[PDB]
């Protein structure tokens, strides 16, 4: 009936893409003369106000399980860290036999974590050499075959580099925005398990303040949830994937190294330092952490309560602590002012469950020769820090995962997880999409172009 | 004020009105020194391949453009009652989409190319 | 082994190499090649 094509452009269809994010970052705290591992001069000052579009009449289908973006933020943040450690010094001159004895001295009863090693090193002058001392962790010497010989943990995989005493490891947010021609759509639905459709779908001209925490075990410092405690999963039946936990109200954990370290500074060459440490003033104590016993298990039957609707309804839930495996994997690590910390999360995670001012102390291990992303042949040795450490967190998720159930049904434990980093990321960046929008369309109209 | 993509869920009566909301928007201004190098200049080009074809038909620097092509190719089997005030976008994208090469082509040579040759032989006189 | 027409051309050649540990040595032996080695002014 005397239809013909008219072209309209600048129609609101979009269609999934994948592209390259950039940086957005406030100005209160990026002027300060600190260097972080996590560069800001590469980065442009974010918006005085962020602008919220909502969506009327949206409906989008959301997968938190196969996001590109959580692959971009683990790449951007490797190459982040391998990019902060270079200028500065190496430490190759350091892998040389070690005259090793005990530490001893004031033992609470930490017998043999502290050792007391005596070395040759190299001086300024190629012709000379110097002798010193310095103390070393147990887990960072091994024996060679009353004074022993030993060795450094990694003098047979690779020479590795010094951390720069110039940086600081402490997180910042970060802001991810799209280019031009792509938008980013956030889900506000508060019960929303990051994959399916969502009914509030709003436009978002970029992401919210990201901080790049790197633990296992535990999530600190998160996102906490809105209505109740959300468990989400690719696969509930399936035992080989991890399952994510979200906190409604995080629970308070301190940590702190009772010992006073001293730190000293030995030339190894030519404008090159390196930082021992020289005596511990006072009394020598092991590090632990604790957790309120009450909140702690408030917090577990709520989890309980919330896990029970996926499974069963008569069943018992079990909780157990971890398998075995590499140190990093079984136990809780992070870090705390720039010290390493290894805590044993084992009265945590015992409890069973049945449908019918105390606090717990989690003693913790130090490590100076670290090994992180999974990689091998690079370390980064954190030098001694002077004085006593104190940090005060919050625990806002965890990381479970289930065993290979028997009978079929009656009992299943979980114990926690982890070891990729993509999982403390998938987290956060779970209500987040980006589209890439199409602007020629075309429909009919009744025009007829004049001849 | 509606902002970007504001009419996403409005009728096509109502979303037509914004288009140059979303018009402006085509077009903004070693680790993150490569990465918007990079990106921008896809931004460029993803834009002047549009607005080039736009324009090899003989809609040049209009947003609404209307032509005289008849609609047999592409199969609505739908009257315009129910399309401008019952349908949105977003849906109308998943009826057409196999047929937006067999239009794009009777849009570049039964129009605009055949015309512009009647008109250069009408100018001779 | 045989050495019937090939002449001399493989060394057997005995030199000191560092090890991981900075101030150890090894004492360790090669074959090289006779268009890869050179004089310089039994045990040669
Ligand atoms: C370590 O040994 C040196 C002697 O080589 C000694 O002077 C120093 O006090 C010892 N440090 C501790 C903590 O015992
Ligand atoms: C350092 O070298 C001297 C020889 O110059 C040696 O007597 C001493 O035992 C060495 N110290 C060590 C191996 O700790
Ligand atoms: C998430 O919720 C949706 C309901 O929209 C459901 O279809 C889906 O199975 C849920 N995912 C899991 C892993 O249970
Ligand atoms: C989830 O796990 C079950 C049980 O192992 C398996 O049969 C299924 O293929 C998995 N994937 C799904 C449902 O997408
Ligand atoms: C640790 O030692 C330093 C001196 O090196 C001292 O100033 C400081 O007060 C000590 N800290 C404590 C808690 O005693
Ligand atoms: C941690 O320290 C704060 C004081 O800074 C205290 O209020 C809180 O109870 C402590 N947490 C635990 C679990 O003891
Ligand atoms: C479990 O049983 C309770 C009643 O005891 C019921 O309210 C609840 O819906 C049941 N949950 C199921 C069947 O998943
Ligand atoms: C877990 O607990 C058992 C005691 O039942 C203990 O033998 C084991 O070493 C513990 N594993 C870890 C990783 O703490
Ligand atoms: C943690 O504690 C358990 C028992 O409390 C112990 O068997 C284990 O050796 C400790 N360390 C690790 C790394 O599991
Ligand atoms: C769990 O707690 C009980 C009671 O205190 C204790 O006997 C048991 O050893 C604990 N489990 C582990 C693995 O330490
Ligand atoms: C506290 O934890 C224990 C586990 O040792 C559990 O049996 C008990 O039910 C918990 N209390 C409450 C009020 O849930
Ligand atoms: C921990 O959570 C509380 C809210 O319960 C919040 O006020 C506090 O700032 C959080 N601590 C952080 C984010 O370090
Ligand atoms: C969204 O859907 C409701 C339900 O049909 C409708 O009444 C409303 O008009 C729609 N919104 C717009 C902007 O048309
Ligand atoms: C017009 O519609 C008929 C119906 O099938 C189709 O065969 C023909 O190819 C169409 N014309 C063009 C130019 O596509
Ligand atoms: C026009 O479209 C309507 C659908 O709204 C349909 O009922 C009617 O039959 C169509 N008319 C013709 C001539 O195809
Ligand atoms: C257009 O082609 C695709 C690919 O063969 C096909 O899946 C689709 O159904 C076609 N469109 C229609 C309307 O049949
Ligand atoms: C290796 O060094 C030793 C002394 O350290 C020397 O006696 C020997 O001749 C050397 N071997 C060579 C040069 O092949």
């Amino acid at each position: 009936e005397n239809l013909w094509v008219t072209v309209y452009y600048g129609v609101p269809v979009w269609k999934d893409a994948e592209t390259t994010l950039f940086c957005a970052s406030d100005a209160k705290a990026y002027e300060t003369e600190k260097h972080n591992v996590w560069a800001t001069h590469a980065c442009v000052p974010t918006d005085p106000n962020p602008q919220e579009i909502h969506l009327e009449n949206v409906t989008e289908e959301f997968n938190m399980w196969k996001n590109n973006m959580v692959e971009q933020m683990h790449t951007d943040i490797i190459s982040l860290w391998d990019q902060s450690l270079k200028p500065c010094v190496k430490l190759t001159p350091l892998c040389v036999t070690l005259q090793c004895t005990n530490v001893t001295n004031n033992i609470t009863d930490m017998r043999g974590e502290l050792k007391n090693c005596s070395f040759n090193m190299t001086t300024e002058l190629r012709d000379k050499k110097q002798k010193v001392y310095s103390l070393f962790y147990r887990l960072d010497v091994v024996q060679i075959n009353s004074n022993k010989e030993y060795r450094l943990i990694n003098c047979n995989t690779s020479a590795c580099t010094q951390a720069c005493p110039k940086v600081s490891f402490e997180p910042i947010p970060i802001h991810y925005c799209a280019p031009a021609g792509f938008a980013i759509l956030k889900c506000k639905d508060k019960k929303f398990n990051g994959t399916g459709p969502c009914p509030s779908v709003s436009t978002v001209q970029c992401t919210h303040g990201i901080k790049p925490v790197v633990s296992t075990q535990l999530l600190l410092n998160g996102s906490l949830a809105e209505e109740e405690v959300m468990i989400r999963s690719e696969n509930i039946t399936n035992n080989a994937k991890n399952i994510l936990v979200q906190f409604n109200t995080p629970v308070q954990i301190n940590c702190t190294r009772p010992n006073n370290n001293t730190r000293k500074s030995i030339r190894i060459g030519p404008g090159q330092a390196f930082y021992a440490t020289g005596d511990i003033i006072g009394d020598i104590r092991q590090a632990h952490c604790n957790v309120s016993k009450a909140t702690w298990n408030e917090t577990l039957g709520k989890v309980v309560k919330q896990l029970r609707k996926h499974f069963g309804n008569n069943t018992i839930i079990r909780f157990a602590n971890s398998s075995g495996g590499d140190l990093e994997v079984t136990t809780h690590s992070f870090n705390c002012g720039g010290e390493f910390f290894y805590c044993n999360t084992s009265g945590l995670f015992n409890s069973t469950w049945i449908s019918n001012n105390d606090s717990i102390t989690l003693p913790c291990r130090i490590k100076q020769i670290i090994n992180m992303w999974q990689r091998i042949g690079q370390c980064m040795y954190a030098p001694p820090i002077q004085g006593v450490i104190r940090c005060v967190s919050n625990i806002t998720g965890l990381i479970l995962t289930r065993d290979g159930g028997s009978t079929n049904s009656t009992t299943e434990t979980f114990r926690p997880g982890g070891g990729d980093m993509r999982d403390n990321w998938r987290s956060e960046l779970y209500k987040y999409k980006v589209v890439k929008i199409e602007p020629l369309g075309v429909a009919p109209t009744r025009c007829k172009r004049r001849v | 004020f509606l902002g970007f993509l504001g009419a996403a869920g409005s009728t096509m009566g109502a979303a037509s009105m914004t288009l140059t909301v979303q018009a402006r928007n085509l077009l903004s201004g070693t680790v993150w020194g490569i990465k918007q190098l990079q990106a921008r200049v896809l931004a460029v080009e993803r834009y002047l391949r549009d607005q080039q074809l736009l324009g090899i038909w003989g809609c040049s620097g209009k947003l609404i453009c209307c032509t005289n092509v008849p609609w047999n190719s592409s199969w609505s089997n739908r009257n315009l009652s129910e399309i401008w005030d019952n349908m949105t976008w977003l849906q109308w994208d998943k009826e057409i989409s196999n047929y937006t090469q067999i239009i794009y082509g009777l849009l570049e040579e039964s129009q605009n190319q055949q015309e512009k040759n009647e008109q250069d032989l009408l100018a001779l006189d | 082994n045989i050495t019937d027409d090939m002449r001399g051309e493989l060394k057997n050649c005995s030199f000191n190499m560092t090890t991981e540990l900075r101030d150890k040595k090894q004492k360790v032996y090669s074959l090289f090649y006779r268009l890869d080695v050179v004089q310089i002014n039994s045990n040669k």
